[PDB]
């Protein structure tokens, strides 16, 4: 019940690196170089 | 003896003239002698003898020493009770800062310093330094300086330099302050300083030092320099059984302050190390704090337990101090409670008294008269004798209470019907026996109900009882005239019975010689109780001054009407008892006989009407089976067709042809005609019966069937409950509020299964947990409008003045709902009633408008009556009798000494806990009248609507308003002024959407700065490819165009400009945004054409709170500031600008009205101050400012009273302007004038009202002023009499303010008489309080 | 800002949660106590904390701009702090701690004070007189011989009477040879010699407040002579430093400066009276004094700079000890007295130890003072702690029970008997139960005892001293009835009675008074007296009176 602070904090606290955070809440789109990039149908719904 | 209060700040030399002796250890009691210590906090030297006349050591023990010290410990031998009126003192170390002239909000010690609390503060705790005079040596006075910059400036400065820390140092800045050459300082700033903010910081504080110089105190006394010590018997040290002991915590506290300043004392004699000393001092700040007010800046102090210790201050202020609970909340002796039975016997003036309850109460009195006759030789003897209740006892007892009321109260006192006053008679048992119909009266009932009963002692309490709040006396309810003693349930069912004919019954068609034979045959059995019968009936009228004359004739009539006639007195007619007589018969016939014959007949009609229907309904043996509950036959069948209905319905939607939104409505709309299809035929083949007759044939009558007998009598119950008895239970809720598509088809005669008793159970507690939540807040509402209301007070005859509001009916749309007679009777003539015809006067002035006056003015069908009101009464602090108008509980005039406020307050509360919070077509014929109405021929003839305010109502023949039908603009009216009407006949219709942009003569457009893809849009109909030029907003158009604006203005074929006709202004119509001109550019068109067509409250109790607080609301609908005409200038500026320049006057006024608001006013139009231009909710404070105080007053009663009336509850209007008159009592100045106020200044309305007026008699001229709207809290706060504001308000805060203002009372409000504990200036002790001044004066 | 924003919401719904406020709350770290005082300047315009999210404003627009500038303030704030203890601790973390080295230049620092001071106050030897007539009258057995003084600087009472002898001898043989070259150096010697002598601290103490009490007295007549010379005749300082300094006895700087031609001294004719009595009163004491008020004035410099050096010194040492007392105290929190009084208390104890310790002994102070502090501790704690004060005795005996108990109890299963803690003390039985009696502290009349109608048990307990009604009645229904029965009777034999006794008077009259008035002799009076009585007696003068007879 004290003074909100932001949720990542918590997880600073548990030795995660924020690459390691991004891995697990968001996905990846990659890219390549011209200048392809990997189409997954599904990703592209609209 | 005394006749004012006065308070302020105590010097120390005061506080020492108190004492009589200082307290030194923090002794209290020696632990084996339990005797009072030498020095302690119940020392015997300091605050008396523990026991009556005598010494501690014992030397001096009789009372032939009464008033000798003795010296083996210096003990004064008196009476103990002095113990409990002698204080002490603590002489303190150093001193300390009282802790509410600190840390009350606006800091009086800072407000007087102009000094931040925090830089107090941290002097106070020994953070920091200060400067006090630092003199010539470049120090500036109160300048804080930290402990090392106080060291390093002590350095180069051999001067003293004047500084110090702690509270000496407040103490000094205190004491060497002057406040007369402050006030000259300001003085001469406000000279020269005409700034805003600066000027008014001046004032402020040249007006607070003007007062404080008044007051007589001085500064330095804020700070403590010797503590009072309480008398030990308010704080006592009571031993209890076992050993233990039971202590007030003040002794803790006083402990705490005397052993830190002993220590302190001590420690400043080691010369210890300044830490030390500073620590102590910090201790000893904070245990005084905590005496005076603990909790209030620290956290807490707590004793044993983890409780707080409850302080000085927490013994006045709180819902449980002194200032609050006793003082008007107290036990009295000579009372007692107990269970109420019925008792039908009695009259309504007695009561059933058990006579060991009277044997106890009246105690006394039997003492008396016992030693009086003889009986008993001495009061002893008469103890024992009534102790062993001998027979003798018995006949005093008789003889005592033989003609002595006594008060009956039930618990809820929601008005003073609550109180009656009864002559007892002695009873066996134990339970009061209560008269029926009281109980109304007290809304109690006989299912284990208690009441408490009190004895007056004086005899002006008995004759009070006897003349003011005897039984008999109260048969009126004081909210409205209308009897409250009327017949309740069971009367009503026996009256009815008996009155009520039947087809063939015995003794049918024959002729009786009057009421007597009718008995006669009845009670013979020759006879039935309805049997259509012609009886000789002599019946007495007043038609003359007073003379009852007799007319004898035959009337046809009942056995049983006949019979009842013989109770009925003399000059009621005999239509009264011909017809059935259901509850509300028997009503309007009490309230005839009250007003044709008086008061003692209608007590004794009253009485026989309860006992002849208590012996008839008896007579009837009426009962209730399981049979009387008649289902349909046709239920199930109509059950079946909705089910079948509901499912096709459920099948399409399954289909998706309908939304699930939609199906829903459809389902809630097939069920609820289903229900009201099962209603009607329960109750068409409920109400009705067939009997065979006269000669043979069928017949029906109205059914004999005991379910609709109660119900149609309206003796208990309604045909909703008949309709969950033996028609279906109907249509349930949610716990979110929605209903359940499907209703519980069952009955109570039937079985409810689970699952529909499950469904129940939620209304049930729901309706359950709500009650409490109404109680609650009703009770608050009355709280608020008796603090707001308490001293309004009857104090004059006649003010004479010729003012009033103007009475007719309230009409809203179609009927009306409020005759002229309810809002006129009572009521006194402002202005004489010209007959209709204009030709004399028919009431001439100052006329109490009774009965026979309404019946007059009925008879001439006269519609408008200017009549007197108090909201508008030229009496000085009260109100005249004439305006009032009459008592509503008497009938009479009223009295001078009424409380008029406590009245108002409590029949506007107590009817709170029944409220919960929820084109024309001219029904009737009539000749259509417009009111406000402008208007150009069209094409057809037919009218248009060129106003904003237009009004039509459906005048009848006679010429009196029968509708009331506000006419939308942009409107044609198919009849017009003076054309008869008839049914349905819709007198004109318009577009339910898009404003119409009407012209007024026919001519060619032409589209000027109309330019399209500019200022329009060539949004031509895309299918019909019609032109739609649109008008495009600043954003919407070109900036270009956005500068321009776009207009239509007519022109002639002659290619000249039309000017508006009859105007010299080119016709010229401004068209704003989203205008649709489906017109063409440059296209003539006809008069008054359509040149373009711009696109298109709680309830209950909360609703009437938030009326009396005067809140503004969140849509508040914007008027007209001032008359003149409209237009507008820099908009886009967030807020769109608008100007009425004044026809002839200056200062157009300029508003920023919300863009998102939707105007109802042209660019181009005029208006008058009260106009509405955007629209919504009116806010009560625009209305008394733009319109008059009748304008507000006629708006908040209406509004009032329309909550009221949708719940059939009826209060009269008087009641709801003696509070309007208490909201709107201050005034604000405007020009200063010749008079001595400030213009800026809020004052008293009745006090300026009187200085001008004696000013004007003089040879000056009076002040102007604009009167203020305030809500029933902040009027209420603006008491001036800090003995009655600190009962209801913060204490805190009222008794700081008033002791450093030096403020006096002077006891004349009722709330600081009651606890003062004398005669409140209003009823019986208005004669008193008005010799007092008298004398006063003398 | 951050409270103005959370302002803006209080207002536009009229109430706020807990959650909302404590985060809009400005990150300044609050010490709880300021959270709680800024909700209050919140409620000062009125809100609702409503743990929950959501009944009339009746605020004053004064009270309403003042919370508002205090708001801002405790944004601006940095460490406000409305704690007492905290503050105490603050200003307590700021002195550094003393190594073991560093109470040893303090302690020599004390000492070389103390012996200035004791040389100064053994410089003016007057005393010495005292001392001796002192030492006589307790030889005269007035009091003990070493209750006087605690020894000399040497152990038996013969050597100290050869001392004495000695001294005796010396101040003789110095009083009785003034006559001025060598008396110096005999009065010096008897210094000396004295200087060998050790005095008890009251005595001493009592010798130096008598010094300054007339050093005092010395200083009233200086200063009422300047005030005398200066404010009414405007004497120049110069003239005083130059005439009263050099010699300071004669009337020739005061009497004989009247003929400088001067108008302050011409002036002085009319305050000469006043001045030239204080001029006697300062010879005669300058004659007591028998040495120069200036070397007096500087012996009395001294001995202040020595005093000053020594308390400054203490100050320090006891600096570093209330760094102490803190944890002591903290082992007695919940004892029945709070926490900054017991801290001060211990302060107390901690100055008396720095003053009675010598580090000669070499004791480590954290040891010649934790017991110092403690004893301060549990003296008040016994003295102070319950509203009715126990003996420190009892409150020792009852701890003793209380102990002997819970071990009897834990050996036992099952509390122990009054008759077996008699056994297992060593108490008469009886004086167990009187000790366990001695109520434990007095109840609150606060205490909620409710439920009904929230009322508190203070409100139950009724008054015992109040006389009823019916024998306030009573009561004066004999004080008539008397009337008659005793009006029944003739003039004389009614006044006996009503001085015999008091009826209708303020005393019982002896039969002494009632015969001066009467004129006789006791056993008239007393005749007529006992007839009366015999009288009202008998029946048919005394049912009623009868009937006031309880029965
Ligand atoms: C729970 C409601 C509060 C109230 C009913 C409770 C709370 C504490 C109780 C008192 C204390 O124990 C101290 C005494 C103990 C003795 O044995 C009997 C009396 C004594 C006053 C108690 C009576 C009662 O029981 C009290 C007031
Ligand atoms: C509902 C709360 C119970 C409350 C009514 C009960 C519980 C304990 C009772 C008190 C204690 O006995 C201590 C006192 C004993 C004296 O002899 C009479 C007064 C005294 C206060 C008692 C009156 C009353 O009986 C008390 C308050
Ligand atoms: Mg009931
Ligand atoms: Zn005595
Ligand atoms: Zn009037």
């Amino acid at each position: 019940r004290r003074r909100k602070l932001p949720a990542t904090i918590i997880l600073r606290a548990l030795n995660y690196t924020t690459e390691q955070i991004l891995d697990l809440f968001f996905e990846k789109v990659i890219f390549e170089i011209k200048l392809q990039m990997e189409l997954v149908p599904e990703r592209l719904r609209g | 003896e005394f006749d004012a209060i006065k308070i302020a700040l105590a010097s120390p030399d005061m506080i020492r003239s108190w004492s009589f002796g200082e307290v030194k250890k923090p002794e209290t009691i020696n632990y084996r002698t339990f005797k009072p210590e030498r020095d302690g906090l119940f020392c015997a030297r300091i605050f008396g003898p523990v026991k009556d006349y005598e010494c501690l050591c014992g030397k001096y023990k009789r009372l032939k020493h009464r008033g000798v010290i003795c010296e083996k410990c210096g003990v004064e031998v008196t009476q103990t009770k002095v113990r409990r009126e002698r204080m002490g003192h603590i002489e303190l170390a150093s001193p300390t800062a009282h802790i509410w002239f600190l840390k009350s909000l606006p800091s009086r010690i800072g407000l007087l310093l102009d000094m931040p609390l925090r830089d107090i503060e941290r002097v106070l705790y020994f953070e920091s330094y200060v400067v006090i005079e630092g003199g010539m040596t470049n120090l500036e006075r109160q300048q804080i300086l930290t402990e090392e910059q106080y060291l390093d400036a002590l350095e180069e400065f051999g001067d003293e330099f004047d500084a110090k820390m702690g509270a000496e140092a407040i103490q000094a800045l205190l004491k060497s302050m002057d406040l007369e050459q402050e006030c000259e300082q300001l003085r001469e700033e406000l000279n020269e300083t005409n700034s805003e903010t600066k000027r008014k910081k001046l004032t402020k504080r040249i007006k607070l030092l003007e007062a404080f110089v008044q007051s007589g105190n001085k500064p330095e006394w804020m700070i403590l320099t010797v503590l009072p010590v309480l008398p030990p018997d308010l704080r006592p040290l009571v031993p209890l059984d076992g050993g233990r002991f039971a202590t007030s915590d003040l002794n803790d506290l006083y402990r705490r302050v005397i052993n830190r300043n002993n220590r302190l004392k001590r420690l400043l004699d080691l010369a210890a190390p300044d830490i030390i000393v500073r620590n102590e001092k910090r201790m000893l700040q904070e245990a005084v704090d905590a005496l005076l007010d603990n909790g209030r800046r620290g956290r807490a102090i707590t004793g044993s337990n983890k409780r707080p210790l409850k302080s000085l201050a927490d013994m006045i202020k709180g819902k449980q101090g002194r200032f609050r609970q006793n003082l008007l909340g107290k036990r009295v002796d000579y009372s007692g409670r107990s269970v109420i039975t019925v008792g039908p016997y009695l009259r309504l003036h007695q009561c059933g008294l058990p006579k060991k309850m009277a044997l106890e109460l009246f105690k006394p009195f039997i003492y008396g008269k016992l030693e009086l006759r003889g009986l008993a030789t001495t009061i002893k003897a008469a103890k024992k004798m009534v102790e062993r209740e001998e027979a003798v006892v018995w006949d005093i007892l008789d003889e005592v209470i033989r003609e002595h009321p006594v008060l009956l109260n039930r618990a809820p006192t929601l008005h003073r019907l609550g109180i009656q006053a009864f002559e007892p008679v002695l009873i066996e048992g134990k339970a009061i026996q209560l008269h029926p119909l009281v109980c109304a009266a007290y809304n109690a009932d006989f299912d284990g109900d208690q009441m408490a009963v009190h004895v007056p002692l004086t005899l002006e309490a008995q004759l009070e009882a006897r003349a003011l709040m005897m039984s008999t006396n109260n048969i009126l309810s004081p909210a409205n005239g209308e009897p409250i003693i009327v017949p309740s349930q069971d009367v009503v069912l026996g009256l009815y019975y008996m009155t009520r004919d039947c087809v063939n019954a015995k003794g049918e068609g024959m002729v009786l010689t009057g009421p007597k034979e009718a008995e006669r045959l009845y009670r013979s059995g020759l006879a039935s109780l309805h049997a259509r019968v012609k009886v000789r009936i002599t019946e007495y009228e007043k038609d003359a001054n007073g003379e009852l004359v007799a007319k004898t004739s035959l009337k046809d009539t009942t056995v049983g009407r006949a019979i009842l006639w013989m109770i009925v007195p003399k000059g009621l007619p005999y239509s009264i008892v011909n017809q059935a007589l259901g509850k509300k018969a028997i009503s309007k016939m009490l309230n005839t006989c009250y007003r044709i014959l008086g008061l003692k007949p209608t007590v004794i009609f009253a009485d026989q009407i309860m006992y002849t229907g208590f012996a008839y309904a008896a007579r009837s043996g009426a009962s209730v089976g399981i049979d009387d509950m008649v289902i349909p036959e046709k239920k199930h069948e109509i059950i079946s067709e909705a089910e079948a209905e509901v499912a096709e319905i459920q099948e399409q939607f399954q289909s998706g042809l309908v939304t699930a939104g939609e199906r829903y409505n459809k389902v809630i709309d097939i069920w609820a005609a289903a229900n009201d299809r099962v209603s009607k035929a329960m109750m068409d083949n409920l109400q009705t019966e067939t009997v065979i007759n006269r000669d043979g044939q069928e017949e029906k009558q109205v059914s004999f069937n005991s379910i609709y007998m109660m119900a149609d009598s309206g003796a208990r119950g309604s045909a909703a409950q008949i309709r969950q008895l033996a028609g279906m239970r109907g249509l349930m809720a949610k716990p979110d509020g929605s209903i359940i598509e499907t209703p519980i088809t069952a009955n109570f005669r039937e079985g409810l299964n689970v699952l529909q008793y499950f469904i129940s159970t939620h209304g049930a507690r729901k309706g359950l947990a709500d009650t409490a939540l109404k109680t609650a807040n009703s009770g608050y509402l009355t709280r608020r409008l008796v603090d707001v209301a308490q001293d309004l007070v009857v104090t004059e005859d006649d003010c004479g003045t010729h003012e009033g509001i103007m009475m007719t009916p309230v009409i809203e749309g179609g009927d009306v709902k409020e005759p002229l007679r309810d809002r006129v009777l009572g009521r006194v003539t402002a202005e004489d009633v010209l007959k209709p015809g204009t030709a004399d006067i028919l009431v001439p002035r100052n006329t109490l408008l009774h009965e026979q006056w309404c019946d007059l003015l009925e008879e001439n069908s006269v519609d408008a009556v200017k009549v007197r009101s108090v909201v508008s009464c030229d009496t000085d602090f009260g109100v005249c009798a004439h305006c009032y108008g009459r008592d509503l509980a008497r009938g009479h005039i009223i009295n001078k000494g009424e409380a008029i406020g406590v009245i108002a307050a409590q029949s506007i509360g107590e009817p709170g806990t029944q409220l919960t919070m929820r084109s024309i077509q001219v029904k009737n014929k009539g000749s259509i009248k417009l009111s406000n109405v402008k208007s150009v021929v069209n094409s057809s003839g037919k009218l248009v609507i060129t106003s904003r305010n237009t009004e039509l109502k459906l005048i009848d023949e006679f010429g009196r308003t029968k509708e009331s039908y506000k006419v939308p603009y942009g409107a044609v009216l198919a009849k017009g002024d003076g054309e008869q009407v008839a049914g349905g006949e819709t007198v004109a219709n318009w577009d339910p959407h898009t404003m119409p942009v009407i012209t007024e003569v026919s001519g060619f457009v032409r589209f000027t700065d109309m330019i399209d893809g500019q200022t329009i849009t060539r949004q031509t109909d895309e299918l019909t490819g019609l032109s739609s030029l649109v008008v495009l907003d600043s954003a919407e158009r070109t900036a270009g165009g956005k500068d321009l604006r776009p207009a239509l203005k007519i022109v002639d074929a002659q290619g000249n400009d039309v000017l508006i006709p009859g105007t010299d202004m080119p016709a010229q119509y401004f068209l704003p945004g989203k205008a649709i001109v489906q017109l063409e550019d440059g296209v003539q068109i006809s008069s008054g054409d359509t040149l373009a067509r711009i696109p298109q409250i709680t309830g209950g109790l909360p609703r009437v709170a938030d009326l009396f607080e005067a809140r503004r609301p969140k849509e508040p609908a914007i008027l007209a500031e001032i008359s003149g005409i409209v237009s507008f200038g820099k908009e886009t500026k967030g807020k769109r600008r608008l100007v009425i320049t004044p026809v002839d006057g200056s200062d157009p006024y300029e508003e920023m009205i919300p863009k998102w608001r939707q105007l109802n006013v042209f660019e181009g139009e005029r208006v008058e101050r009260g106009d509405v231009i955007s629209d919504g909710p009116e806010a009560p404070h625009d209305i008394l400012r733009l319109r008059g105080v009748h304008a507000v007053t006629r708006y908040i009663v209406n509004e009032v009273q329309d909550v009221y009336r949708l719940q059939g509850v009826k209060i009269n209007d008087k009641h709801i302007e003696v509070i309007v008159r208490q909201m709107l009592r201050k005034a604000t100045i405007v020009n200063a004038g010749s008079s001595d106020f400030l213009e800026g200044e809020q004052v008293e309305y009745s006090r300026v009202k009187i200085a001008n007026r004696e000013l004007e008699a003089n040879g000056k001229v009076g002040a102007t002023y604009s009167r203020d709207l305030l809500g029933i809290t902040k009027a209420s706060l603006a008491t001036e009499s800090f003995i009655s504001a600190a009962s209801f308000q913060e204490t805190t805060r009222v008794l700081t303010e008033a002791a450093v203002a030096g403020k006096r009372d002077e006891l004349r409000g009722l709330k600081e008489n009651v606890i003062v504990g004398r005669l409140i200036p209003a009823g019986t002790g208005y004669a008193y309080h008005q010799d007092r001044m008298r004398r006063r004066a003398a | 800002s951050q409270l103005k924003l959370l302002v803006t919401r209080g207002k536009e719904q009229g109430y706020l949660t807990y959650a909302e406020v404590n985060d809009h709350l400005p990150e300044d770290i609050v010490d709880s106590d300021q959270i709680e005082d800024i909700i209050q300047m919140i409620n000062d315009m009125g809100i609702q904390v409503m743990e929950e999210a959501p009944a009339e404003n009746t605020a004053d627009e004064d009270a309403a701009e003042a919370a508002a500038q205090v708001l801002s303030s405790v944004e601006s704030e940095i460490g406000r702090t409305t704690d007492p203890v905290r503050m105490y601790m603050r200003e307590m973390g700021t002195v550094e701690l003393l190594t073991r080295e560093g109470e040893i230049d303090i302690a020599k620092r004390i000492e070389d004070g103390i012996n200035q001071v004791q040389c100064s106050v053994a410089e003016y030897p007057e005393a010495i007189t005292y001392l001796l007539e002192q030492y006589d009258r307790v030889e005269a057995e007035e009091a003990r011989l070493s209750d006087l003084i605690t020894g000399f600087v040497d152990i038996d009472p013969e050597l100290a009477r050869e001392k004495f002898a000695e001294l005796r001898a010396q101040y003789v043989v110095t009083r009785d040879t003034i006559k001025h070259a060598t008396a110096q150096e005999e009065i010096l010697k008897l210094s000396e010699v004295f200087k060998q002598f050790r005095l008890v601290p009251k005595q001493f103490d009592y010798l130096v407040n008598s010094m300054r009490v007339m050093m005092d007295r010395v200083r009233t007549q200086e200063r009422l002579i300047m005030k005398l010379c200066v404010e009414q005749c405007k004497m120049p300082k110069k003239n005083f430093i130059t005439l009263f300094t050099g010699n300071e006895t004669s009337d020739t700087w005061f009497n004989a400066a009247i003929a400088m031609n001067k108008p302050w001294s011409e002036k002085l004719h009319d305050v000469s009276e006043e001045v030239h009595r204080a001029l006697q009163k300062l010879q005669q004491i300058e004659e007591e004094t028998g040495l120069t008020i200036e070397q007096v004035k500087d012996i009395n410099r001294r001995m202040s700079i020595g005093e000053a050096k020594a308390r400054r010194a203490k100050k320090e040492m006891v600096e570093a000890n209330l760094r102490l007392v803190i944890s002591i105290a903290k082992k007695y929190t919940n004892r029945g007295l709070q926490f900054l009084d017991l801290i001060q208390e211990g302060n107390i104890g901690l100055m008396k130890a720095v003053d009675k310790f010598e580090y000669r002994r070499g004791y480590k102070f954290s040891t010649y003072a934790t017991w110092w502090i403690r004893q301060a501790i549990t003296r008040s704690i016994a003295d102070q702690a319950r509203t009715i004060r126990i003996p420190v005795h009892m409150i020792e005996t009852i701890n003793k029970l209380n102990r002997i108990s819970r071990q009897m109890l834990q050996e036992m299963g099952r509390e122990p008997t009054p008759e077996e803690l008699a056994e297992r003390m060593l108490m008469p039985e009886d004086k167990i139960r009187k000790v366990l009696k001695i109520a434990k502290e007095p109840i609150s009349m606060e205490t909620p005892i409710g439920d009904d109608e929230d009322s508190h048990l203070g409100d139950f307990i009724e008054d015992t001293t109040l006389e009823l009604p019916l024998d306030s009645a009573t009561t004066e229904s004999l004080r008539a009835a008397t009337h008659d029965v005793l009006a029944g009777l003739t003039a004389r034999e009614a006044k006996v009675l009503r001085m015999r006794f008091g009826i209708d008077m303020n005393t019982d009259y002896t039969l002494e008074e009632v015969g001066k008035q009467f004129d006789v002799t006791r056993e008239r009076i007393r005749q007529i007296e006992a007839k009366a009585l015999r009288k009202l007696r008998h029946p048919s003068r005394s049912e009623v009176l009868r009937s006031f007879l309880d029965d």
